[PDB]
């Protein structure tokens, strides 16, 4: 509250030049300066030219006051000290009118006045310190604000005091003054702003009479703009994170910085990853806060956030879709909001869900990244279906569903991922088609280290209704069909590879009699990876064995060409010994059953022992 | 979870299924290294006792392979008597290859069972049988249970000395027969009677086989045994001078080399000159090359030292051979001799040193083999350890590393670099003469490169970087613009920026950080490459400090710290649990601190001259005080900054013992600065406070010359300032700090001169290593207290395995595991804390020293209050040389 920033800055360094530069500044801080300049030690001769220079540059009109009041607190050395004494002996013994009789002028005429209210104020402090809550007793020097803090700090630089004591005092008197008692020392910054952060709970600062404190500490981090970020990361580390969230909002919206990631996203990222203590304390303070909607730094922090956010919209809105350059922050935006919203998350509104929708439908650069912002948008679109209310919502984003499916194979053939949105898009498919809802729940909270519910199997219900529209058997199995085969696995990539849907499709049912004899696809899998064996190769192998002796789904038995051109002597180690267990399996499976309805399911093709003679 | 997975193996060993029960067995290994725990490896092996016990002749073969294999988690069994009862009760079958496959199991329990007189009379019994395998299986068995059991060893010399002198027996197996002598070295006389067996055998049995069995035999019965080496090596030597035949002197050459590098110390001079004469009349390469093998694995130790003229003169003659392997063998002994040995005219020895390395190089610089590369890193190695041995030739090989950089065809070039790299970390001059030449290879590199350009990129910008000092010229464009339009692989320009900030050049590695932001394939690596440029801009802006400089120093401070918090947010931002970021986090946090205590002092040293001698003076005079010489306020905020450096310095000595994964490197940066932190404590306290509390003067020697890096010497030499300018203002002026406070401020300048140095465990975090301590307490499967009558005791059973991911033996072993409990209660009695004392009296530090990678112990406590209690475990692994190394498991059991 016009606390002399810059000034308490310059002085705050090194008094030399900037005594000039500030003419009206000049004014509450003036009572450091007229006790440096007068009471000086002069050590050094640098040190004695700037308190020449000091002294000479504060021959200002109030000069004559200032000399007054430091004779005033150099009369009051011992008396004052007596008196003080005296009246804390009676103070503890205890415990075991005109303008209060002109106190407006009193104080400004002698020196015993001042000392008597000084010593009243510091025993009014400690009593509400002992054991009081109460922000009462602030009208009196209300008219005299100034001359009040003027003696306060020409007390406190007088007479030996605490610093803690004194802010906690003024922190419950009268914030506009608190500030200036920064510009008294100018050396217990950090101590006063740690005192003031551990001098409140936790659930606090929203509405009780902590929202004053959190002001008195904003406009101190203003003032000082420096120890700004430092009294934020104390807040976020012991309590009351609300004035860190305001100090935050405030460096970002002061300062131009942080152009390439937004500053309140870099600290809010860290309430739902990690930390768990601070991670229950945000939840537990927004989960507070969200009934209330009369707090301002909560509401100014969504409303930068949304504007940040769309910031983005015209990019998509006149081009196709995202760049290179933002396809990144924006997939970072929305992991921050799934987070956000991940358990007991705050309730959205339609200004918000519209951009959110806009942008989690847009066209990516074909970047592995912009596959990856796919994959995050499409769980978060799955996870949470509060877009069904209006109609252009629900048929835009369907419109993009169908894009993404017939972009799949563009997305998978440019970028070199592992695991695109296609295989998830048809893995979610199948599901639905199996009737079952868990393993949606498994497949979101698997693609991304949030282990949080959304609704016990009655939210994505809706797309099934969605999924018997368009979706159906007839173009999911030919995108799973269709799909290329992943070479050189690793089994360590994080996703789901197209090997998740085959078997899915091949355990549900293959009645389509027009898509059968997928042996193509299993051999150009098995053909040569190497590296790993994925925990899925052998129950695919197993539901494809039992995929034959199955009634009306005639798969072809791979016949023996592949295995004649296979094990001839690049056909590496495990896709012989996979070939191997195939060709047992199907050994085994021709004697179990043997009973294939005596209906047109009578040609196993077995092989004539001229194939197994040759295998080693 | 291990309940179910043993329940559904039984259900499958329940029934007969043959494959299901082979399938069963060999996959039991699997279940044994997912769950070390001895309950279950104890049920598992009773199990297959069992199934062995009544089989098809099948299982006990897979049931056999089991146990080969898992051998460690042998020794942690509880019932053994009725195991080894159910496993001996088959060897009394007629089947000879159910009793071999029981000797073979039998064998493989040698272990655990040493003094069973049963399996000794089986094995007796079983050896001279009539069979074929059975005798194999014996023959095994009667191997292991020699190796141990010394009885069963004087009980068996007699029995394989008659068998092997029968002269009834075929030659193999006598050749099967004659490695059991070598478990002989338990007595005197077992090793008096192998050896004169053995020394019958040789002189007996003439034969290429024969005899190479039985040298291995008996060199093996002479290492083991360390009384007799040095005829052992009296006898290699007659053999290699006397034997015609090639195999039997190849098998010495070999036996010689594991001799020196198991056991080198026993060698005297007359074994070496002996061995250089047989070198010197040898005809052959492969045979000469053995023996120079041999010899530069013994002039490595303290034999070369007890040699100290052959050896010189043979060395000297293989240096310039025309094979690759010998010059390479001749220029190591050179290079060990002269590092080594100190005699006077070995000085011109170091001539024909230093061209000799030549002799390595224009010989394997464009071959392209391996054969070739393995010689190169010999000579480069030991071109290595000559500069880092001896600085008095540090510059004439840097020359021929530089002039023989421009002959390789982009293949050895990142070899080089390497050895420039390994040898610039101890003289900077060698970098500031070849920053040069390296800026020359680095613009002409850049033409075209297609088979290995990102290593050899690599390479040369960390060479660069180590040579270079500011890396603010032209230089850094022109890296720049070569990696620009170039291939922009990000793992190569990654590691770029990461050499870059581990050697202190911050201005590159912002660029390269910024250039790297835009290009993320993730979230989780875009938050990491943010915290990074966040850094290194703060580290680049803590650069622009001025000598004498005050003004500016806060603002710079400031912006510092803004940049740090920024990144320190965006790191911790992408700490998961998958992978956790731990040491990084709190580095951060640490340095933010110090350089928040950094600037809260300077603050005071600022704010000292606002008024501060007529500020306390009000209440007492304060010149000439005789109790607080100087009393003023300014003496809280030194108690402060006193208190904070404590606390940092105690934080710093916490991290360093958190991790247990660090480097050498890492932990010494932590270390200097902890140290760094204690001498502005230092100062703090006894130069701005009263002179007369502590008065110790620091007359002692610091920074010598064993620094291996150029970060270390630097603060080192910033220590040495800082300590000989506080010992003479201690008595000079008043303690009101009139030129004290100058000093400090010059020094705190001083430390903020190096900006940082991220160490290599910054990232790529390896070694991990873990301790379980999984307790057997009370079934408490919710989060309720186990009901106790509060009067009897309470157990815990607490136990413990290590894991590691990595390479065990790679930096540090673990040794013993110092288990800690504690107690205290958990609802609040009277104050906010536990109670008065809060029932911490029951530490009982125990020191356990696992031989295997298990360990139990047993805890108890008393206590007789009704409440909640809460009970807490930790590991504190102890290393080889003793460190306290707290880890951070935190376990914690409420009853």
């Amino acid at each position: 509250v016009c606390l002399a920033s810059l000034s308490d800055p310059e002085l705050r360094l090194l008094l030399p030049c900037l005594v000039r530069m500030a003419l009206c500044a000049p004014a509450d801080q003036s009572q450091s300066w007229a006790q440096d300049k007068k009471l000086i030690l002069r050590l050094l001769s640098g040190v004695e030219a700037v308190n020449s220079i000091v002294a000479l540059l504060s021959v200002d009109f109030h000069a004559l006051e200032q000399d007054a009041s430091k004779e005033q607190q150099l009369r009051h050395k011992l008396g004052g000290g007596s008196g003080e004494s005296i009246l804390v002996s009676q103070l503890q013994h205890g415990l075991t009118k005109v303008s209060e009789s002109n106190g407006e002028f009193f104080f400004k005429s002698s020196e015993l006045f001042e000392s008597p209210v000084y010593l009243e104020e510091a025993a009014d402090v400690l009593c509400i310190l002992q054991a009081e809550l109460p922000s009462l007793l602030p009208i009196v020097d209300v008219a005299e604000a100034l001359l009040h803090v003027r003696n306060g700090a020409w007390f406190l630089c007088l007479l030996v005091a605490n610093v803690p004591d004194s802010f906690n005092e003024v922190c419950r008197g009268l914030i506009k003054n608190g500030e200036r008692q920064d510009e008294e020392s100018l050396g217990g910054r950090r101590r006063t702003d740690a005192l003031r952060f551990l001098c409140k709970m936790n659930p606090s600062q929203a509405l009780k009479v902590r929202g004053m404190v959190v002001e008195e500490c904003h406009l101190p981090g203003l003032g000082v703009a420096l120890t700004l970020d430092h009294t934020k990361n104390e807040a976020c580390e012991d309590g009351v994170s609300d004035l860190v969230c305001f100090v935050s909002g405030l460096l970002l919206g002061t300062n131009a910085k942080v152009r390439t990631w937004f500053g309140t996203f870099i600290r809010n990222g860290q309430q739902r990853k990690r930390e768990t203590s601070s991670s229950v304390l945000w939840q537990m303070r927004r989960q507070l806060l969200l009934e209330l909607m009369g707090i301002l730094p909560t509401v100014r922090s969504t409303r930068i956030v949304e504007e940040a956010d769309v910031d983005m919209e015209p990019n998509v809105s006149v081009y196709s879709g995202l760049k290179e350059e933002h396809v990144v922050k924006a997939s970072a935006l929305l992991r921050l909001y799934c987070a956000l919203m991940g358990i007991a998350g705050l309730k959205p509104t339609e200004e918000e869900a519209e951009q959110l929708l806009q942008l989690m439908t847009s066209r990516p650069p074909a970047t592995p990244a912009g596959v990856r912002f796919v994959s995050l948008s499409f769980c978060m679109l799955l996870a949470f279906s509060t877009l069904v209310s209006t109609p252009e919502q629900e048929q835009l984003m369907v419109v993009w569903l169908s894009w993404m499916i017939k972009e799949e194979a563009y997305f998978e053939s440019t970028s070199g991922v592992s695991a695109s949105f296609g295989e998830m898009l048809l893995l979610v498919a199948m599901y639905f088609h199996s009737n079952q809802l868990s393993a949606i729940i498994d497949l979101v909270c698997s693609t991304l280290g949030m282990k949080i519910v959304i609704k016990p199997s009655s939210l994505s219900r809706m797309k099934t209704i969605f999924t018997q529209e368009i979706f159906t058997e007839q173009v999911v199995t030919a995108h799973a069909v269709r799909v290329p085969v992943t070479s050189n696995l690793s089994a360590n990539i994080t996703g789901f590879l197209p090997i998740h849907c085959i078997y899915q499709l091949l355990r549900s049912r293959s009645f389509t009699k027009h898509k059968v004899s997928i042996k193509d696809w299993i051999y150009r899998q098995l053909c040569e990876t190497s590296t790993p064996l994925h925990p899925q190769l052998l129950p695919l192998i197993d539901v494809y064995i039992n995929s034959i002796l199955t009634p009306a789904s005639k798969s072809n038995p791979e016949a023996t060409n592949q295995p004649v051109t296979e094990q001839e002597i690049r056909f590496s180690i495990t896709a012989q010994l996979l070939v191997l267990y195939y060709i047992l399996s199907y050994e085994e499976a021709l004697l179990a059953n043997t009973k294939t309805l005596a209906a047109m399911q009578r040609k196993p093709k077995s092989y004539s022992s001229s194939l197994m003679d040759q295998i080693p | 979870d291990a309940n179910s997975a043993l329940m559904e193996l039984d259900k499958g060993l329940r029934s007969g299924k043959l494959g299901e029960q082979c399938e069963a067995v060999v996959r039991f290994p699997r279940l044994f290294q997912k769950y070390p725990f001895p309950i279950l490896i104890n049920s598992a092996f009773l199990k297959l006792a069992d199934v062995f016990r009544v089989g098809n002749n099948f299982l006990r073969l897979c049931v056999l392979k089991v146990t080969q294999q898992s051998e460690k988690h042998l020794e942690k069994i509880l019932n053994v008597d009725e195991f080894v009862k159910r496993i001996f009760s088959v060897i009394h079958s007629n089947d000879p290859v159910a009793r071999a496959i029981t000797l073979r199991m039998l064998g493989s329990l040698a272990s655990i069972i040493p003094e069973r007189k049963n399996a000794h009379h089986s094995i007796r019994q079983s050896l001279d049988s009539h069979d074929n395998v059975e005798v194999e299986a014996a023959v095994f068995a009667a191997a292991n249970f020699s190796a141990q059991s010394k009885d069963f060893a004087v009980g068996i010399c007699n029995k394989i000395s008659e068998m092997i002198q029968g002269l009834a027996t075929p030659v193999d197996l006598k050749l099967k027969l004659i490695p059991i002598l070598q478990h002989m070295h338990h007595d005197a006389i077992l090793a008096s009677s192998a050896r004169q067996l053995l020394q019958q055998l040789v002189t007996s049995y003439p034969s290429t086989k024969m005899v190479i069995v039985s040298l291995h035999t008996f060199t093996l019965l002479a290492a083991s045994s360390l009384v007799d080496t040095p005829k052992q090596i009296q006898l290699l030597l007659q053999y290699l001078k006397n034997d015609p035949r090639k195999a039997v002197k190849r098998l010495a050459i070999q036996d010689l080399k594991l001799l020196a590098n198991k056991t080198p110390h026993t060698w005297s001079r007359e074994n070496i000159q002996a061995l250089c004469e047989c070198a010197l009349q040898t005809p052959y390469d492969s045979l000469k090359l053995g023996m120079l093998s041999v010899l530069s694995t013994l002039s490595g130790t303290i034999a070369i030292k007890h040699y100290f003229s052959d050896l010189v003169k043979l060395a000297q003659e293989c240096c310039y051979h025309n094979n690759r392997g010998i010059a390479a063998h001749g220029v190591r002994v050179l290079t060990n001799i002269t590092v080594s040995c100190q005699e006077k005219d070995l000085l011109a020895l170091e001539q024909d040193a230093v061209f000799g390395l030549e002799s390595l190089l224009v010989l394997c610089s464009q071959d392209d083999s391996p054969g070739a590369q393995a010689t190169l890193k010999i000579a480069l190695n030991c071109m290595v350890k000559l500069a880092k041995g001896r600085p008095h030739l540090s510059q004439s090989v840097v020359e021929t590393l530089l002039t023989q950089l421009h002959s390789a065809q982009d293949a050895a070039r990142i070899l080089m670099c390497h050895c420039l790299a390994a040898i610039a970390m101890q003289l900077p001059v060698l970098g500031d003469g070849m920053l040069g030449d390296l800026m020359e290879l680095y613009k002409v590199i850049g033409r075209s490169a297609t088979d290995k350009q990102q290593e050899l990129l690599v390479s040369l910008a960390t060479v660069i970087f180590v040579a270079s000092q500011k890396a603010l010229s032209v230089e850094s464009k022109a890296v720049i613009k070569q990696q620009l339009e170039s291939v922009s692989n990000g793992w190569t320009v990654y590691r770029i920026a990461r050499q870059a900030s581990r050697m202190g050049n911050h201005d590159m590695a912002k660029e390269l950080y910024q250039s790297l932001l835009t290009q993320v394939a993730s979230e989780h690596f875009y938050f990491w490459l943010n915290s990074l440029k966040e850094f290194s801009h703060a580290e680049q802006c803590l650069t622009g400090l001025q000598e004498e400089n005050y003004s500016s120093a806060l603002s710079c401070i400031a912006e510092s710290l803004k940049f740090y918090h920024k990144g320190i947010a965006s790191l911790t931002a992408a700490s998961t649990p998958l992978n956790p970021l731990s040491f990084q986090c709190e580095f951060v946090k640490l340095r933010i601190d110090l350089l928040q205590a950094f600037s809260q002092l300077i603050c005071t040293c600022n704010s000292l001259k606002t008024s501060p001698p007529p500020a306390i003076a009000t209440t007492i005079a304060m010149t000439l005080g005789n109790d607080l010489q100087r009393c003023g306020r300014i003496s809280n905020q030194m108690k402060q900054s006193m208190e904070e450096f404590r606390s940092l310095a105690s934080r710093y000595g916490d991290l360093y013992q958190a991790s247990f994964d660090a480097d050498s490197a890492t932990l010494r940066n932590v270390e200097l600065q902890q140290q760094s932190c204690l001498l502005i404590s230092h100062a703090i306290e006894a130069l701005i406070l009263d002179p007369e509390s502590a008065s110790f003067q620091e007359y002692g020697s610091t920074g010598t010359a064993h620094a291996d890096s150029e970060y270390e010497r630097r603060m080192m030499s910033v220590y040495n300032h800082v300590l000989e300018e506080v010992e003479s203002l201690n008595r000079k002026y008043t303690p009101v700090s009139y030129m004290h406070t100058a000093c400090l401020c010059n020094a705190i300048i001083a430390l903020l001169k190096v900006p940082l140095s991220f160490q290599r465990y910054f990232f790529q975090k390896l070694q991990s290593t873990s301790i379980k301590l999984a307790l057997s307490p009370s079934p408490r499967n919710p989060a309720e207290p186990i009901a106790v009558q509060n009067n009897q005791q309470l157990a815990l059973k607490v136990e413990g395995v290590v894991q590691h991911g990595s390479k065990p033996g790679l930096f540090r072993k673990i040794q013993s595991v110092c288990l800690n409990v504690s107690s205290t209660l958990q609802s609040k009695s009277g104050q906010d804390y536990k109670i008065p004392i809060d029932n911490m009296t029951n530490e009982m530090e125990q020191r356990v020293e696992p031989h295997n990678d298990y360990f139990s112990t047993q805890f108890l406590l008393n206590f007789a209050i009704l409440g909640t209690h809460n009970i807490t475990v930790e590991s504190s692994v102890k290393d080889a040389n003793g460190i306290v190394w707290k880890t951070g498991p935190r376990t914690t059991i409420f009853v």
